[PDB]
């Protein structure tokens, strides 16, 4: 489960950013590390709870975006990078 | 069955409830019985609680002894019974009730129109009912047996209002004393107070005393006993007893109407048909001298039911007699083992060690022992000498405090504003002059006393605290030591090293007598009329002579002028005093007691009694008394400017000093039980006033 | 009937029959009972009805029933209490509750630590020590209810019981509250004849002193009956001998379904307050006829205030006059209640100041460990709350609850303060009423009460210069409040001063003292410690049974008798006495370390008594009171 | 050693330091620490390890860190004609590491 | 790597690294466990051997009596014993203990925003009581799965420990061993009877530090250190030596400080004022789980019976001193707070280094 | 446990079978023993059935009692 926000360059003067649980399958774990901006894509679906929510007073849902793939928005060198 | 066997016992509650039955009706104290005409004042509503005493029954059996009849043991067995015996006594007095002699009318009680209206219903409904079955007139035929045999038929057919529904008295057994039981030979575990720590479980169902001082003491509150519920369908009232922590309400109606109906009727709540009781719950706590070596004390929970309720206060040695009995389990469930039960004391009654001034009464007993007193002779000095007997000297400083004691009389002004009535006196001086000692005598002497030390008091152990009573499940304001020392004397030993917090609290409530607490908790203000005596030290520990008196006393100009006397108790080394000094000091560690043999010294009940009978009084004063005063302040005042430059200064004279002289004239005019101010006690202030620092200082 | 059963309590009843101590121990805890009885009919105390056994005892008696109480308790100590029931039944005859038995003596590996018990001790008698760190409320258990119905006016009972009362486990049958009858009649419950049983748990954890130093501590639950309530308060050593029991179904039933497992803790059948180095436990030792008679010996000698001084540290060469005073105040003198509620003052209170390696800590560090109930403190590590007291909060009641600081736990004992001259200004004025006023006043948020705080206070302080200057004014030296120095009954300035024949003596004895061999031990054999855990009842190395210096466990043996026993009177010879060396020393012109005042009169009353203690004399003699003279004008001069 | 007030578990956080090793720590205004973070530096820069005794924990940690700290001079001007050790609120034994 | 473990090592032996944060209490389990019908008076045993399940029961007490199922009696005496009629007979059951770890990774590598993971591990038997909370080990064991009551169909997922293998042993008293191979004692007497012992065990302390000879010598004195002793009066007198090097900085006083910490069978490093978290003397804090007062930590009595090397001994706090002062001498800590009062051990050789006011040292 | 208690009973199962297996092997009724060539005819296949006649025991052990 990651916590998405919206980037703080992209959010309206006055208003908060939004936020979101995204659903990571199994390929797609560790793959975002926090504090990173990335762009995912996803289904957006709605998030089952048992007795809805009873502080609202009405059949508020909750939802969720399950990730069908994440791209990002690492010292690794070769053996060029290495004659370099 | 074999599931639930039996038992034989030596106690048979039918002789028992015959016994108790002639003792309502042929004990005479030595107007006819006592508890007849206590009953005739109860049905008269006059009387709210009747009040049975041990010693009136341990009495009656003695004489049914001495007339040789055999009478149980009735007083071991309500010692051993207690809550069995408050229902046979109940049952007992309603089967012989005096008819009220009054005529019910409008300015009394709901609860008496109510209860009377149930009687009348009663009447009613056992008229209705033997006036149907004889006019049925079943076998159409010994017209006693009839009788009887129709009451019983209607006695047991028709619904009536129970007694317990029809009482309008609270029942209380006082524990038989001590003196009473060594008279005639009873060992009494009744009478014998026990400590906390010593009730174990094998006192659950006695009448017992406890010793101990109580700490905190629950608001009152409606405990319901019995709840009422109307139904619409039948007209009927049901009735639902309740004996726990909580219940749960009827919802379909269970009278017999609609129990045989098919239509089931629906209850509703009636609040003044149902039967509460005035409900507190205090804490008792083992006293000093009860904790053994090393040991914390402990608390007891005391439940305060009837009329008994208001008091308890904390703070008050008390001792607090009543039943034993077992509670439900409150706590974790994993740490059970068995039927583990709680404990409380339902409480019958209260002894006060030290009775309160408020609740003094001129009755026949104090007025021979108050005339004694004064024809004793020289009143005022032997008061003051007999404040610590074991203190030598002192003379003006125990004058002083038992002024403090006393007190003057507060003034109210038709404006609204107050002049405080409290005298407030400050000890300061080196150490070993036994100030401490006084502080503490003083303590014990008021029947509200509370002993603080500078540093061990804080300013939330001295102002108010919120905190959440769980029983009334509810957040109140806790108060300090000013709050429990109300209306009574506060002692504060090491003045000096107090925090500016405290300071301000007590700068305020020695001349405003209330705290102004403006927190995140709560803005309020509390009364807290607290007469402050504070003990306190130099700068440097010891006076010196080298500096000016206002030099080495750390004290503001403002909270020393609050003080209406200040003593400087100086130790200087002299031969001969040292002599009487040690030769009383050595006494009083050889024989445990006072050296001096020329007179009796008063006991401290003696001197509680005495001033609560002089704090009654309310002196006025003269023209010819004011015009002393007048002139007396006005020297007092041109001595103060003469002094002020030079080295002997003791501060400014203020109008405060005015307010103290009228403060100590007034004491000393309530010390001699006069409603007048003379000349004398205003020489005897001023004379006070004079010694307290010039005297001594000057020497 | 089982015949195992009865084969074990016959072979108990063999046992109790060869050892004729457990039999006149029940003769004597009866013949206790009926007379106190006897006494109550005509004109008080109860013994419970339980019995110390030794298991060496057991073991040199029968092996085989010996491990089988100690490996399987459960099927052996019940056959052992049916048959010391029975034999108190018949020695009953010719004058009710079941017996109990407590065991005494070596365990073995079944002597373990909250930290050592694990599962395979489970279902054993095991010999836990600890430290009492929780007591709960004593709670009434209900055992029998008896229930009156009015209608047939007759008494009915019911019996209830639970799985901690049993070692061996039985068929559990709910019987509910009776509230009717069979035939259906109300039942009134009766109060004062049902019957309850007294019923508390602790919670035992690891000693800290031999707990590891790094991790956290594992504690036990403890389960106390009638006669074993209120015998501990929290912060004692304890030994609890119990069966470490088991209990419930772990989480198997269908109902249940949690992994807090079984549940254990021990049914406590024997707890021992062990008395350890400054703790709240009181050491106290068995005075046998052999030992009194050798007390009243030493009262009778005429050196014997010489004798016990000089005894008390004989590895400190010199400080003689400190030892006395030390001496006078293990003593303790006599508190004074008047019948006006007033206290005066019994105890006696020493300070000493001066110069660094003036053997100051070691003098405490004995004090520590001679008294019975000293506990040490030192100046910055110990504040306000952990002195005299402070306040925390409840879990089952959620009410305030108070911890009794270092003062409050040493009442009628020794306070050992190190390094007095570092504490705080709110510790000096929280110690100025316990030093006289002999309490602690506590008025916090809800708490205003009073504790008893009667203790003796021994301080060691040091000079704002480091070392003590003879020319200047002892006023600066010491640099302490007025009242401080009045709190204390004698102030003792040690000074450092070099003399060569001095160095050479205290050198002479420093290398005797470490030319010491314990008995038993080798040359290079270095010495082994052992950690001094004592039961708590109710230069020359040769000294041993009173050869010319008192040996220290029977100086201990004289110190308790003499506060327990003799309670001096004082009388006019020597109050002639001390009257004219109090009003002496008032107007004596000679400089003084000690300021002058009301109390000095006091600290020579206090000596004296103190020295009438130590003669073990009913009264206060003038030889008393020059003593009590003597000893303070070198304090002061 | 801190306990999360919601998840109610214990997490071990080295600090800066320890989380540093076989890298760099950053410090910025390293003269205004407190005396905590400033026995953690020195701790640091002496044995090049963290030990820490905390809630039943007591063990070791590796802070193998190179610093780079980033100061100003007292009264935030630098004094020429008075010495470095003078013009910072850093001791000696923090300053001659 | 504890950040490694995937959903395909599930069910499978994994070796992971990592550091403890807490050893729970040793739980009881029932190996062998006795049970009797409640009415039927049948006598039933399960033995159990599979201890490594966590939340959830895996063998149980039987939900009906199995006396009606076995037929076992020819007499055979409709008669229903109700759900669940068996309890168990506890004097005769066999139980062993069981212990809850919890392991994270290693904090030295940790991304900067994450907070550390972590994970719940169960032994049993002789795997109990095997490591101390903080100590780094390597796990041997099992990935498994246990259902906690965020996802419909979520798993927690613990380890099963099957073996215990600690990277580093810590020093301390009960971590101490006494027993020694006769090999051993040979080696250890052959090179008392060296005549140039003095001199081999000054040159081995510290070779990389040149001069300093007699501190060396000091060094050798202070790890030797003296006979303690137990007097029939009761008071004892030390034998451990206190050292304090004071100089000009730069001159290898921490090198030597280091140098005795590595030497000493038990000793710790530590400076004036403590460490990062680990303080000095003796802290009596609360328990975290019971609000208990216990013995939290301190460098004199974790290293009792060994050497502090206190580093900076000037900067240093006054309750501090007072306590290392009573360290010093009398060997002991006494600490009486509001609910604890206790005198503890603090048998410590205590080596100190300082350095002197303005810089240098001064000759005037 | 108590829900199947023990009794004592004069009968024990060891001394008498010693005594069986003596009875078995040293009585001689006036080839050798009785029961011991009765056992050899069945382990020879000869005979099915042993009878054991209480009147030998009795006289087995009345010759002890003499
Ligand atoms: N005049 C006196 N008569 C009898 N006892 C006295 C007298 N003066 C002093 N004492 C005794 O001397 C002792 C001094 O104790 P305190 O009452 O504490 O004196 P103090 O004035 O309170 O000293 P502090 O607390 O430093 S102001 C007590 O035992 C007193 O009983
Ligand atoms: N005589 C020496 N032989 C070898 N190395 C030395 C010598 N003197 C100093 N050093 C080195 O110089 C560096 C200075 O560190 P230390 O001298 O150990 O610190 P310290 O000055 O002793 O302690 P302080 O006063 O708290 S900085 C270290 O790397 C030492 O190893
Ligand atoms: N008079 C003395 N006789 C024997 N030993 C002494 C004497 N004075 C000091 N010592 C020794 O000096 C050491 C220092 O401890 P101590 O003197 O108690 O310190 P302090 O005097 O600061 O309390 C002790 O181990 C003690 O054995
Ligand atoms: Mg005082
Ligand atoms: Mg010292
Ligand atoms: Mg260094
Ligand atoms: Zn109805
Ligand atoms: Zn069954």
């Amino acid at each position: 489960r990651v916590t998405l926000q919206e980037a703080p360059g992209t959010v309206p003067p006055g208003r908060l950013p939004r936020h979101r649980e995204v659903i990571l399958l199994a390929d797609l774990v560790d793959v975002s590390k926090p504090g990173e901006e990335v762009e995912v894509t996803g289904i957006y679906k709605n998030n089952y709870d048992g007795n809805l929510n009873a502080k609202n007073g009405f059949p508020v849902f909750a939802t969720i975006i399950e990730a069908n793939s994440i791209k990002r928005r690492v010292f690794s060198w070769t053996e060029e990078e290495e004659r370099e | 069955s074999a599931a639930l066997p039996s038992i034989q016992l030596p106690v048979d509650y039918n002789n028992l409830f015959n016994e108790i039955t002639d003792f309502l009706v042929t004990f005479k104290q030595d107007k006819g019985p006592k508890y007849m005409a206590m009953l005739q004042k109860v049905a008269n509503r006059e009387l709210n609680s009747v009040i049975i005493d041990l010693d009136d029954i341990l009495q009656y059996q003695n004489e049914k002894f001495l007339q040789g009849t055999q009478a149980d043991d009735l007083v071991s067995a309500i010692q051993q019974n207690a809550n069995h015996f408050t229902e046979l006594f109940c049952r007992a007095i309603d089967n012989n009730m005096p008819l009220p002699t009054k005529e019910i009318d409008y300015k009394d009680d709901v609860l008496d129109v109510i209860l009377n209206q149930r009687r009348l219903r009663n009447e009613r409904m056992l008229s209705d009912r033997t006036n149907e079955i004889r006019s049925e007139n079943l076998m159409d035929t010994p017209p006693s047996s009839m009788n009887d045999a129709l009451r019983e038929v209607v006695e047991d057919e028709t619904e009536l209002f129970p007694p317990n529904l029809t009482r309008r008295y609270f029942l209380y057994f006082k524990p038989l004393s001590q003196n009473c039981a060594r008279r005639y030979r009873k060992k009494a575990i009744s009478s014998k107070p026990l400590s906390v720590r010593q009730i174990k479980g094998d006192f659950l169902g006695q009448l017992i005393t406890v010793r101990g001082i109580i700490t905190r003491v629950s608001d009152v509150k409606p405990a319901v006993e019995v709840i009422a519920y109307t139904c619409d369908q039948c007209g009927y009232e049901v009735f639902q007893e309740v004996n726990s922590r909580t219940f749960t309400p009827l919802s379909e109606c269970t009278s017999e109407e609609c129990s045989q109906n098919q239509t089931k009727g629906q209850l509703f709540m009636s609040t003044r048909a149902s039967k509460f009781s005035a409900f507190q719950e205090c804490k008792i706590q083992e006293l000093s001298q009860q904790v053994p070596v090393g040991h914390i004390p402990r608390s007891l929970n005391i439940h305060v039911n009837g009329t008994l309720v208001r008091s308890l206060s904390p703070g008050d040695i008390v001792d607090v007699t009543g039943i034993f009995l077992p509670a439900p389990y409150t706590g974790f469930k994993a740490l059970k083992a068995g039927l583990l039960t709680e404990t409380y004391l339902e409480a019958q009654f209260v002894r006060q060690h030290k009775k309160k001034f408020a609740s003094f009464s001129l009755t026949s007993d104090v007025e021979e022992r108050v005339m004694e007193l004064i024809t004793s002779g020289d009143v005022y000095n032997r008061l003051a000498k007999s404040i610590a007997p074991e203190i030598y000297g002192n003379l003006d400083v125990k004058k002083a405090l038992l002024l403090l004691l006393v007190g003057g009389v507060d003034k109210r002004v038709g404006d609204g504003m107050k002049i405080r009535g409290d005298i407030n006196v400050c000890l300061m001086g080196d150490p070993g002059v036994a100030k401490s000692q006084l502080l503490k005598a003083i303590c014990k002497i008021s029947p509200r006393g509370v002993y603080t030390t500078g540093k061990g008091s804080s300013g939330v152990g001295l102002t108010a605290a919120v905190m959440k009573d769980p029983v009334t499940d509810e957040m109140i304001l806790e108060g300090g030591a000013l709050v429990l020392a109300d209306n009574g004397i506060c002692c504060i030993d090491e003045f000096d090293k107090m925090d500016e917090s405290d300071r301000t609290a007590i700068h305020e409530v020695m001349e405003q007598q209330t705290i102004s607490i403006s927190k995140a908790g709560i803005n309020t203000t509390l009364n807290a009329r607290t007469s402050i005596l504070a003990a306190a030290n130099p700068l440097y520990g010891r006076y010196n002579p080298r500096l000016s008196p206002l030099d080495n006393i750390n004290l503001p100009a403002a909270l020393l002028s609050r003080f209406d006397i200040l003593f400087l108790m100086l130790d200087i080394p002299s031969r001969d005093d040292d002599e009487k000094l040690a030769e009383h000091v050595t006494y009083v560690h050889m024989h445990n007691k006072q050296p001096d043999l020329d007179f009796t010294p008063v006991e401290p009940s003696k001197m509680r009694e005495y001033i609560a009978y002089a704090k009654t009084k309310r002196p006025v004063m003269s023209e010819a008394v004011n015009d002393y005063v007048v002139q007396a302040y006005i020297r007092l005042r041109q001595d103060s400017k003469r002094e002020m430059d030079s080295k002997f200064s003791f501060g400014q004279a203020t109008p405060r000093t005015l307010l103290g002289i009228i403060r100590l004239s007034q004491a000393l005019a309530k010390l001699r039980l006069a409603d007048m101010v003379d000349i004398d006690d205003v020489e005897e202030a001023l004379r006070l006033v004079r010694v307290s620092k010039e005297s001594l200082y000057q020497e | 009937p089982d015949a195992v059963f009865g084969d074990r309590v016959r072979r108990f009843q063999e046992f109790l029959d060869t050892f004729t101590s457990y039999r006149d121990s029940v003769r004597s805890i009866q013949v206790y009972n009926s007379n106190n009885a006897a006494n109550y009919n005509d004109d008080l105390n109860i013994l419970p009805h339980r019995i110390i056994i030794s298991l060496d005892d057991l073991r040199e008696f029968d092996r085989s029933f010996w491990s089988g109480i100690l490996v399987e308790p459960a099927y052996f100590i019940p056959p052992a209490e049916k048959a010391l029931t029975d034999l108190a039944d018949s020695m009953d005859d010719v004058p009710r509750h079941p017996w109990k038995l407590s065991f005494k003596g070596s365990f073995g590996a079944h002597a373990l630590s909250p930290r050592t018990l694990t599962a395979q001790h489970l279902n054993k008698l095991v010999s836990v020590e600890g430290i009492v760190t929780k007591t709960s409320l004593v709670r009434p258990k209900l055992i029998r209810s008896v229930h009156y119905a009015a209608k047939t006016g007759r008494f009915h009972y019911r019996d209830y019981t639970d799985a901690t009362t049993t070692l061996t486990t039985r068929i559990p049958t709910p019987a509910i509250y009776p509230t009717e009858d069979t035939e259906g009649n109300k039942l009134t419950t009766e109060y004062g004849y049902s019957t309850f049983i007294d019923h508390q748990r602790i919670t035992v954890q690891e000693m800290p002193e031999m707990a590891p130093a790094g991790q956290l501590p594992r504690s036990i639950d403890v389960i106390l009956d009638d006669d074993l309530v209120d015998k501990t308060k929290p912060g004692d050593r304890v030994n609890v001998v119990g069966v470490f029991k088991s209990l419930g179904a772990g989480g198997m039933n269908q109902s249940n379904s949690t992994l807090i497992g079984f549940k254990t803790l021990i049914l406590g059948n024997t707890v021992y307050p062990l008395h350890a180095r400054s703790t709240g436990v009181a050491a106290r030792q068995m005075l046998t006829d052999f030992d009194i008679r050798n007390i009243n010996k030493l009262s009778k000698k005429k050196d014997i205030f010489d004798i016990l001084s000089q005894s008390l540290a004989p590895s400190i060469y010199g400080h003689d006059h400190i030892k006395k005073a030390i001496l006078l105040m293990l003593m303790g003198g006599v508190e004074k209640n008047l019948e006006n509620g007033s206290h005066l003052r019994g105890d006696i209170n020493i300070l000493m100041v001066g110069d660094p390696s003036t053997a100051k800590s070691q003098l405490l560090r004995f004090v520590l460990n001679t008294a019975s109930l000293a506990i040490a403190t030192t100046g910055r590590g110990s504040s306000g709350v952990g002195l005299t007291a402070a306040v925390t909060t409840d879990r089952e009641t959620g009410e305030r609850r108070l911890e009794a600081g270092a003062m409050v736990l040493a009442d009628r004992g020794v306070v050992c303060i190190d390094e007095f001259d570092k504490m705080t200004d709110v510790d000096r004025v929280a110690i100025h009423e316990v030093m006289e006023q002999q309490t602690v006043t506590i008025a916090k948020a809800g708490i205003h009460t009073t504790l008893n705080a009667r203790c003796s206070v021994i301080a060691a302080a040091n000079p704002v210069f480091g070392q003590y200057d003879v020319n200047r004014d002892p006023h600066q030296n010491i640099a302490l409040p007025d009242s401080l120095l009045s709190r204390f009954d004698l102030l003792f300035v040690v000074t450092d001063d070099i003399n060569e024949i001095r160095d050479r003596s205290i050198s002479e004895h420093v290398l005797r003292t470490h030319r010491y061999l314990p008995p038993g031990y080798l040359e290079g054999e270095p010495v082994r410690e052992r950690l001094n855990l004592s039961l708590a009842v109710g230069g020359n190395y040769n000294g041993t049974e009173i050869p010319k210096l008192v040996t220290i466990p029977f100086l201990r043996k004289y110190v308790q008798y003499a506060k327990e026993r003799v309670i001096p009177q004082l009388t006019q010879e020597a109050i002639n006495v001390i009257v004219k060396n109090y009003t002496d020393l008032r107007n004596d012109d000679n400089t003084k370390k000690s300021p002058i005042t009301a109390r000095t009169l006091e600290t020579l009353i206090r000596l004296a008594t103190a020295h009438a203690k130590v003669r073990l004399s009913k009264t206060v003699n003038k030889v008393d009171a020059k003593v009590a003279a003597n000893l303070l004008r070198f304090a002061l001069l | 050693v801190r306990k999360d007030p919601i998840t109610k578990e214990w997490t071990l956080e080295g600090g800066a330091l320890v989380l540093a090793d076989k890298g760099v720590c950053l410090i910025d205004e390293f003269d205004k620490m407190n005396d905590q973070d400033r026995t953690s530096i020195h701790e640091a820069m002496e044995q090049q390890s963290i030990s820490i005794s905390k809630a039943g924990i007591v063990t070791t940690l590796q802070a193998r860190c190179s610093i780079i700290a980033a100061a100003n001079p007292n009264g935030g001007r630098y004094n020429s004609t008075l010495p470095l050790a003078q013009n910072v609120s850093l001791t000696e034994p923090i300053l001659s590491r | 790597p504890l950040r490694d473990l995937d959903s395909e090592h599930v069910s499978k032996i994994v070796r992971l690294s990592g550091i403890i944060i807490s050893t729970s209490v040793l739980s009881s389990r029932a190996t062998y466990l006795s049970i009797m019908c409640r009415n039927c008076r049948h006598t039933t045993s399960i033995t159990i051997n599979n201890f490594n399940s966590i939340t959830g029961n895996t063998v149980s007490l039987p939900r009906s009596c199995l006396s009606t199922i076995e037929s076992e009696s020819s007499m055979a005496n409709k008669k229903n014993c109700g759900p669940d009629p068996y309890i168990i007979i506890h004097e005769s059951s066999k139980f062993i203990d069981q212990q809850f770890l919890k392991l994270q990774e290693i904090p030295e590598l940790v991304p900067v925003g994450e907070m550390p993971r972590n994970l719940t591990m169960t032994c049993d038997r002789y795997l109990t009581n095997k490591v101390i909370p903080g100590t780094r080990v390597t796990i041997v064991g099992i990935y498994s799965i246990y259902n906690s009551k965020s996802g419909v169909a979520i798993r927690t997922p613990y380890i099963k420990i099957l073996g215990i293998q600690s990277d580093v042993e810590t020093s301390s008293i009960w971590n101490s061993v006494t027993m020694f191979t006769e090999e051993e004692e040979e080696e250890f007497l052959q090179l008392s009877r060296n005549p140039k012992l003095y001199e081999i065990l000054t040159n081995s302390i510290a070779p990389s530090i040149f001069g300093n000879e007699d501190i060396k010598k000091a060094i050798v004195c202070l790890l030797m250190g003296g006979s303690k002793k137990i007097l029939p009066d009761g008071m004892r007198l030390r034998g451990d030596i206190n050292v304090l090097l004071l100089g000009d900085p730069g001159t290898a006083k921490s090198q030597l400080l280091k140098f005795v910490e590595k030497v000493s069978p038990i000793a710790v490093y530590t400076s004036g004022k403590g460490s990062s978290a680990a303080g000095l003397t003796a802290s009596v804090q609360r328990d975290p789980m019971t609000r208990e007062f216990y013995l939290e930590g301190g460098a004199m009595v974790l290293a009792d019976g060994g050497v502090v090397c206190i580093d900076e001994f000037d900067k240093m706090r006054d309750e501090d001193r007072v306590a290392i002062h009573e360290a010093m001498e009398q060997q002991t800590i006494s600490i009486a707070k509001a609910g604890i009062t206790t005198v503890l051990n603090s048998r410590t050789s205590v080596l100190a280094a300082a350095n002197p006011i303005y810089g240098r040292y001064d000759d005037l």
